[PDB]
């Protein structure tokens, strides 16, 4: 039967990229992904 | 009833708090053993 | 290990030993003191130094 | 090296130990005496003499 498995993972943890900024909609040569991966571990609780 | 559940360690769910500002920029204290207090702030502009 | 003797010595003021966070007193804890059923003192609760009291 | 032994003593005034430029207590520098977590003293503030007061 099936069986659920649900480690209460708070959905902010799993952002799409979904938008009009997902990663192609930037420059590659302007752009800085520093800013991005700074704000997604934001939300972390816990030194990553 | 006849489950016989077992627990293992449970998360703890910190806060990110850390002031700077009650470490830095705040290092002196005093008390009040009046109501008020007096702050002074005298410019000095000599000709 | 700068020295031969490693024992040292700290006094403790009265006040400095006390319940934790000036709560009620049971019968093993009586004023910071943990002691036994029969009486005899076991552990202490000192409270680090105040100065300043902030 | 006039002297066999180069070593000499000067007493100093408490009103020569205070925290510098009147900053306010803390929990280590204390009337200017910077001290360590145990509380030994580690060192002095110290001011020369405030007279002649220019």
């Amino acid at each position: 039967d099936p069986v659920e498995v649900d480690m209460g993972r708070s959905e902010e943890n799993n952002i799409t990229q979904s938008g009009g900024t997902e990663w192609s909609k930037r420059d590659k040569s302007t752009y800085d992904p520093t800013d991005d991966i700074e704000a997604y571990a934001l939300n972390a609780s816990g030194v990553v | 009833m006849y489950t016989t559940a077992q627990l293992l360690a449970a998360n703890e769910q910190k806060f990110k708090f850390d002031p700077l500002f009650l470490r830095l920029f705040f290092r002196e204290s005093y008390p009040f053993t009046t109501e008020k207090v007096y702050l002074s702030q005298i410019p000095g502009l000599v000709n | 290990s700068s020295r031969l003797f490693r024992t040292q010595f700290r006094m403790v003021s009265p006040k400095r030993i006390s319940n934790p966070n000036n709560t009620g007193d049971s019968r093993n804890c009586r004023a910071g003191v943990q002691i036994n059923d029969s009486g005899a003192a076991l552990g202490y609760y000192v409270s680090e130094d105040g100065y300043p009291g902030w």
